[PDB]
């Protein structure tokens, strides 16, 4: 899948 | 200007229509193409698409009963109903524009939906239907291109309906004479027209496609190109108004400052 | 997924959600359009006024 | 020869793209519409 | 009634814009189409009171020039 | 059922009326009950038949009044 | 710096030319059409649009004096 | 979902069915990965031509001038679609 | 997937499929503070408003036109 | 076939800068890499003096025909439309009204479109009503 | 430069020429069993050209075959979306990969 | 808006909209000029919206709807022709007729919910 890893905490 | 802002009302939701099904076709297919001579034989794959552009270009060439029937129609018997020079004139621009509205109408359906594949087949076999995001706003405006201009015709045509906002002067009134005093022949002049040629030109695609080798011929390969290249306007603006237009800076920066 | 050469394409497998709302949508605007025709086809084509019942 | 990627054209005319085929539902549900305006009509009488 | 059909989508703008950073790729484009949709039926309403019932609206906000 | 024009209205009845100023002519007396009937069934289509068509046929015979004048004047044109 | 700019030498040519082409100026006859018709012919052009048009446009709150619309039709067979 | 990739076992499937369907390959022929256009299959310069522009319509790419020259051999032609980013 | 240098290029709207790891944290403030300050257009909307055709009566109009005559 | 744009020198003398013939960069190969793939333009090459008139940011340069051929065709078509509009006109092959344009009671609604007094009835009056 | 025929920088030119043909063939037939009798008709008078030894007949005929190619070109070809003149070229392009320089401005 | 000014304001936020819009893909070359061409037209047409209102508060003295619609009959029918021709010029831009169109097939380069919109119920319908 795409499975776009979440970025950092903003 | 009652008519033109009922058009403008209907004139919205079937156009949206179809720039949104031009859309699912073109993400639909997976080499993401734009141009309908790499299209064909597209009905089957994706059905619900071709039934969304079928209504919305019915719409649009103001199939009786259908909303832009009831916004174009009356638009164009108009400028016969003002028994003027220029009325008269604009009447034949309009009918042929109505009459070419149905020619592009089919052509692009023939091009992308009913024509033998020029796609590879590879293209054919992962061609399917886009999720339900994309397809419901297409049904609510599908349901708009079929119904609305009926419901609303009433508020905006209707005679005697106060719209004070769109002010017409007294002596401009022509709705009475439009609507009594045209002839029946012309009250569907445009509908024989389009439907008529609408078919004939249906038929050359499928059957004698060599008529439309217009490359054998010189003169219809200059005709073609210069409609193709839109009437050689933006040939004309970039290469004469653009240019002269950046040269006066620099002779006004060489010769000047 | 394997590619099969030479094989031609069939008719294709069209999900039925995708077909029968096709079929809705285009038997809604020729039952309005038939619908609209035959109370409306005298006074679309000049044939009689509005008030002509 | 003649044709010489007639064998790999051929597809293009078969199957799905016949003239039968490609045509055939080109007017989506219009005898569903016939059909249900036939049953207005009746049901009105 | 008339301030949310005017000034609700200039607010999805500025979330997406200013925002999107922190509420990400998927809850900004509803935010966004949620905005838009309070005017779809602030417009709806007033259309109702508008054309059927002759009502007219106007909200001075202050003077410009 | 309207076989010839009604009687004109009066200017103050216009007025009262808010009656549109292109629309002010020998058919304005028809036109108040519509507008009346328009604004109370939302201007559907099925609402207000039958004062839609009495005020349609009204403008028919101020049409038909407005042909009848065109030939006279041209009578009076040919024969000047 | 660090020169983060990666100089390019017929950048810098190109560059340094377009500030000094008032070097290679000739007042030729070339020069000398451009000259009169940026500097003598059009200012000429407007200033005889302003001084013609100086106080003969009384356009605040213009009345219309004249009808618009015709009162008789005449055919034209 | 859209199409699944394109790995090298479909660019050789759909590679082997154009020179399959292609006649004017010399009878015999067996079409092998290493196999070549003129020597193997049998094709001279023309019709070197015509094949590569079934390919490049097959995969919907545009070939260069440069870059068609130097494709003679079937693993080399595969080699060039999968480092093609828009080969489809 | 590819490359977005996302270390130090931080746009307000993201830079490149950004959703920080608090999203729903976020979204639910945001939608909060959304929803909170719509109620405050639409309190601000219904005392501002007017109908400029119920200003003045008709009768207060005729007055103007004979005295400005 | 290709041809440059215009208000392009043949010639020109700006001391000891480099003397080369305007190359329109638009028009060059797509297909070849460059040091500058979207200028298609390779690090060093000598810029003409009107460079900025003859690369990417410039307008479009259009060279399917000559600008004459397509001003010839331009002025080709609206003239068509200009003889279409001139032989009705002319010949007067436009229909004739078919009932005398509507007419108003009130002197032509005068009062009710801003008359004040008889002496302004034309000027602002509709056509009149002579039939009461 | 001269033409030598048989060369290998013949091959390549005459190659090239008949891509440019099929091409234009291509854009302005848009159906596929038109398209191959166009596509023979083409192949067929290079292959009565293709035995000529006489550089002074190549030269009088490849002067000749771009004035056809460049009369019958069509306005408006055929081009993939992600190439040079397509409707995704240089959409969406990757940024560059390069580790940032600080600075102290 | 209740007066010209704030139909400005709308008509030049639109033209500003519409060129992000298009160009939006901006590492395309085509779509960053696409844009570009947009937004300069319809400021040509803007410059002569605003000669228009210049116009408007020199014969009428004020921009608002109620104001300069119940002078309409009063007003010279030069002056009316003036700021109406102004009126007809920053029109065709934005509705793309014949003149100032070339823009509207260059606007295509934009993602197709753009078109979708831009041409539907918005810009393409300002000037009418
Ligand atoms: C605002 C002010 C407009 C002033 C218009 C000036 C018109 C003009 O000067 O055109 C001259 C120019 C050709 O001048 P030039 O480039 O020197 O030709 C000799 C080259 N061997 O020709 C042009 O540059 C075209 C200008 C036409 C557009 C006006
Ligand atoms: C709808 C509310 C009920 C309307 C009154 C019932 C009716 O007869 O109208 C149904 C209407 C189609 O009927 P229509 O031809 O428009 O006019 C009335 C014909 N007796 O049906 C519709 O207008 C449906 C319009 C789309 C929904
Ligand atoms: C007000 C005074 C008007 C003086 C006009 C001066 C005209 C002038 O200087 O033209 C420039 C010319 C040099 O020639 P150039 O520009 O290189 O181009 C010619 C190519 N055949 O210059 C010359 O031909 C040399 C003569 C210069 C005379 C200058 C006189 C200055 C004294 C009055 C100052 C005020
Ligand atoms: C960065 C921000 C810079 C901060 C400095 C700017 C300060 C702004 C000026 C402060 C004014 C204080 C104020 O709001 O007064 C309240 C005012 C009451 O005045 P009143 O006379 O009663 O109303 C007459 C209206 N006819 O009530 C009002 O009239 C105000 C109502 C105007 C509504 C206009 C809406 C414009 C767009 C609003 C977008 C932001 C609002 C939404 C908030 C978030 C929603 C999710
Ligand atoms: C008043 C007369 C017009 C004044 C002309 C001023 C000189 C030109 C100033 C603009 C300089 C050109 C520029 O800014 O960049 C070029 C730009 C790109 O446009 P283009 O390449 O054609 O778009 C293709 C996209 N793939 O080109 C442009 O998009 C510029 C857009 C035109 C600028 C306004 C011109 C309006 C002309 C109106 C009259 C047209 C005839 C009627
Ligand atoms: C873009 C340019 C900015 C806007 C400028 C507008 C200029 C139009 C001026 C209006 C006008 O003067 O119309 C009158 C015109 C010629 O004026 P004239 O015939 O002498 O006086 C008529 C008195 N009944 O006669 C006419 O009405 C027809 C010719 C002008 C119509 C517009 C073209
Ligand atoms: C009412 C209008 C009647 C004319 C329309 C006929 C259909 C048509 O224009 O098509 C017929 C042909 C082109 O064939 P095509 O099907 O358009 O494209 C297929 C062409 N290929 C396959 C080569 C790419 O047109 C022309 O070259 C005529 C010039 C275009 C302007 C039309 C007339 C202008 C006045
Ligand atoms: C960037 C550079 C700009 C430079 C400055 C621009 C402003 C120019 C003003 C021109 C005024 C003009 O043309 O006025 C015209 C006048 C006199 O006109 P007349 O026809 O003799 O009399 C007018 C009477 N009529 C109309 C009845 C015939 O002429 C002059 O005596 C101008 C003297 C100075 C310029 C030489
Ligand atoms: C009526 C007034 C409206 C005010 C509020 C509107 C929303 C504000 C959006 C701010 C965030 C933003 O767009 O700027 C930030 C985004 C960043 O790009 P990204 O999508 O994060 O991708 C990141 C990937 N890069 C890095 C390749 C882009 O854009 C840009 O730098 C793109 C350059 C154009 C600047 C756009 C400025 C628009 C200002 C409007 C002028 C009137
Ligand atoms: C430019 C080429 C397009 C065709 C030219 C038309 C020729 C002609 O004769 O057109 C003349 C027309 C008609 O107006 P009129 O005849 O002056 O008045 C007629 C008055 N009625 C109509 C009340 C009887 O006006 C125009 O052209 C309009 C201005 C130019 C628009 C472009």
């Amino acid at each position: 899948d795409h499975h776009t890893p979440l970025g950092p905490a903003e | 200007y009652n008519l033109a802002l009922f058009h403008l009302i209907c004139h919205s939701f079937f156009k949206a229509l179809l720039f949104m099904s031009a859309g699912s076709v073109i993400h639909s297919i997976i080499s993401e193409y734009q141009d309908i001579r790499m299209y064909g034989g597209f009905r089957q794959f994706i059905p619900l698409a071709y039934t969304c552009i079928f209504i919305a270009s019915l719409s649009l060439m103001a199939i009786p009963g259908l909303t832009g029937f009831y916004s174009k129609d009356i638009i164009i018997e108009s400028m016969y109903g003002e028994y003027t020079f220029s009325g008269f004139i604009i009447y034949w621009f309009a009918l042929i524009s109505a009459t070419c509205t149905s020619l592009y109408s089919i052509r692009l359906i023939y091009y992308t939906f009913l024509n033998n594949p020029n796609s590879p087949k590879y293209i054919y076999i992962n061609l399917k239907e886009n999720d339900i995001v994309l397809i419901t706003p297409m049904i609510i405006l599908t349901i708009l291109s079929i119904f609305g201009g009926y419901l609303l015709r009433d508020i905006y045509l209707g005679m005697g309906s106060p719209f004070n906002e769109l002010f017409i002067h007294p002596n401009n009134l022509s709705l009475i004479e439009t609507e009594f005093s045209l002839p029946s022949i012309l009250k569907v002049l445009p509908l024989i027209t389009g439907l008529g040629g609408g078919l004939i030109l249906l038929l050359i695609y499928e059957f004698n496609y060599s008529l439309f080798l217009v490359y054998n011929n010189k003169n219809l390969s200059k005709l073609y190109s210069f409609f193709n290249q839109k009437i050689m306007f933006d040939q004309l603006l970039n290469n004469l108004i653009l240019r002269s237009g950046l040269n006066i800076g620099w002779l006004l920066n060489v010769h000047i400052d | 997924f394997k590619y099969v050469r030479g094989a031609i394409v069939p008719k294709p497998k069209v999900h039925p959600g995708y077909v029968i709302t096709s079929k809705f949508l285009g038997g809604l605007m020729w039952f309005w359009i038939f619908y609209r025709a035959k109370q409306d086809y005298p006074v679309w084509f000049g044939l009689k006024h509005p008030w002509e019942h | 020869a003649g044709n010489p990627w007639k064998r790999r054209d051929a597809w293009r005319s078969q199957g799905a793209f016949t003239r039968a085929n490609r045509f055939r539902g080109a007017l989506p549900g219009f005898f569903w519409g016939l059909g249900a305006f036939g049953v207005y009509c009746v049901y009105e009488k | 009634m008339i301030l949310l059909c005017i000034f609700t989508p200039f607010l999805g703008s500025l979330i997406s814009g200013f925002f999107g950073r922190y509420i990400g790729v998927n809850s900004s484009k509803w935010i966004v189409c949620l905005s838009i949709f309070v005017s779809v039926v602030s417009t709806y309403i007033l259309f109702i009171d508008v054309i059927f019932n002759e009502i007219e609206y106007t909200y001075n906000i202050m003077n410009w020039l | 059922g309207v076989s010839e024009l009604p009687e004109l209205l009066s200017h103050e009845e216009m007025k009262q009326n808010k009656i549109p100023l292109a629309y002010r002519d020998r058919c304005a007396r028809l036109l108040v009950p519509l507008n009346k009937c328009r604004k109370e069934g939302w201007y559907m289509p099925w609402n207000c038949v039958q004062e839609r068509h009495d005020y349609e046929q009204c403008q028919y015979l101020d049409f038909k009044r407005r042909v009848k004048e065109l030939e006279e004047i041209k009578k009076q044109r040919d024969a000047a | 710096g660090p020169h983060l700019l990666r100089e390019d030498a017929s950048f810098q040519r190109y560059g340094q030319l377009r500030d000094n082409l008032a070097t290679y100026w000739k007042f030729n006859r070339k020069a000398a059409r451009n000259v009169f018709i940026f500097l003598v012919a059009v200012p000429a052009g407007l200033g005889y649009l302003a001084y013609n048009y100086e106080g003969k446009t009384p356009f605040v709150g213009k009345r219309r004096t004249e009808p618009i619309f015709e009162q008789d039709y005449v055919p034209r067979k | 979902s859209s199409t699944p990739s394109l790995t090298k076992e479909i660019i050789y499937d759909r590679i082997v069915e154009i020179l399959e369907s292609y006649d004017n390959v010399k009878q015999g022929s067996t079409i092998s990965p290493a196999a070549s256009f003129s020597k193997d299959l049998g094709l001279d310069s023309l019709d070197t031509v015509e094949v590569l522009l079934e390919l490049e319509n097959e995969f919907s790419i545009l070939i260069p001038d440069n870059e068609a020259d130097e494709i003679k051999t079937v693993q080399q032609a595969v080699d060039y679609i999968a480092a093609q980013e828009d080969s489809i | 997937h590819h490359i977005h240098t996302p270390s130090y290029i931080k746009p307000p709207t993201g830079g490149w499929n950004f959703t920080p790891a608090n999203w729903k944290q976020n979204t639910v403030l945001v939608l909060v503070g959304f929803t909170a300050c719509c109620v405050g257009l639409y309190k601000l909307g219904e005392a501002g408003s007017y109908n400029p055709k119920l200003k003045y009566k008709e009768e207060e109009l005729s007055r103007w036109n004979q005295s400005a005559k | 076939k290709s041809f440059l744009p215009h208000f392009i020198p043949k010639n020109y003398s700006y001391g000891d800068y480099p003397r080369l013939k305007p190359e329109n960069l638009q028009k060059r190969d797509p297909y070849l890499k460059y040091d500058d793939q979207a200028n298609k333009r390779n690090f060093n090459e000598p810029l003409h003096p009107q460079q900025d008139d003859l690369d990417m940011w410039a307008p479009d340069h259009f060279d399917f025909v000559q600008d004459s051929i397509a001003l010839k065709w331009f002025g080709t078509f609206f003239g068509v439309l200009a003889v279409f509009s001139s032989v009705i006109y002319i010949g007067g092959l436009y229909p004739e009204k078919p009932a005398n344009p509507r007419n108003y009671p009130f002197s032509g609604l005068a009062k009710d479109l801003g008359a004040s007094s008889e002496e302004d009835t034309l000027l602002y009056a509709a056509k009149i009503d002579k039939s009461i | 430069k001269a033409v030598v025929p048989f060369s290998e920088a013949n091959k390549k030119y005459v190659s090239s020429l008949y891509r440019k043909s099929l091409r234009t063939a291509h854009d302005w037939i848009n159906k596929t069993e038109f398209y191959r009798v166009k596509a023979s008709e083409i192949r067929s008078r290079f292959d009565a050209n293709k035995h000529i030894n006489d550089p002074n007949e190549l030269k009088v005929i490849f002067k000749e075959t771009e004035a056809l190619l460049e009369d019958y070109a069509h306005p408006d070809p055929i081009i993939p979306p992600c190439r040079p003149g397509g409707s995704k070229f240089e959409r969406n392009i990757p940024p560059r990969v390069e580790a940032r320089i600080p600075i102290d401005v | 808006g209740d007066n010209y000014l704030i139909l400005f304001v709308g008509w030049e936020f639109i033209g500003v909209a519409s060129y992000l819009l298009i160009s939006f893909w901006f590492t395309r070359f085509n779509a960053v000029k696409s844009g570009l061409s947009a937004l300069l037209i319809n400021r040509f047409g803007d410059a002569l919206l605003v000669l228009g209102l210049s116009y408007l508060v020199l014969v009428t003295g004020s921009v608002n709807y109620n104001t300069v619609f119940a002078l309409g009959s009063y007003l010279d029918v030069n002056m009316i022709t003036v700021i109406l021709i102004c009126f007809l010029v920053a029109s065709m831009a934005k509705s793309a007729q014949l003149g100032l169109h070339s823009w509207l097939l260059l606007a295509m380069e934009g993602p197709t919910p753009v078109s979708s919109l831009l041409h539907a119920a918005c810009l393409v319908i300002a000037g009418v």
